[PDB]
């Protein structure tokens, strides 16, 4: 729990803390594919100029 | 005889030769259509042109 009890917190202040865990396993295999599919945008990108 | 035999062939070899080009030109100018369009690369279209030339 990260904030003191009964204070005046701000819009967008984190409150607590749910043990990722899960989402950041998700989250590394989406990261994982995008570093793939990407790379292959931005060599298609290069190489649709010469019409390779 | 051989000569009269060679006048006889030749004319339905050289047929059949011209239509085997002609339908050759016809590949060549439909890959360059799929090429002029989008759908196919530039290394179809050259190794269409060889089996033209």
């Amino acid at each position: 729990r990260l904030f003191k009890e009964g204070s005046d917190v701000k819009a967008g202040q984190q409150l607590y803390q749910i043990d990722p865990a899960t989402y950041e396993a998700d989250y590394q295999s989406a990261q994982a594919n995008l570093a793939s599919t990407q790379e292959q945008a931005q060599r298609y990108k290069l190489l649709v100029a010469d019409q390779a | 005889a051989d000569g009269l035999a060679a006048r006889g062939t030749f004319t339905e070899q050289l047929q059949a030769q011209r239509d085997l080009v002609k339908a050759s030109d016809e590949y060549y100018q439909l890959a360059d259509k799929r090429y002029r369009t989008g759908v196919d690369n530039y290394l179809t279209l050259l190794d269409a042109q060889r089996s033209l030339f």
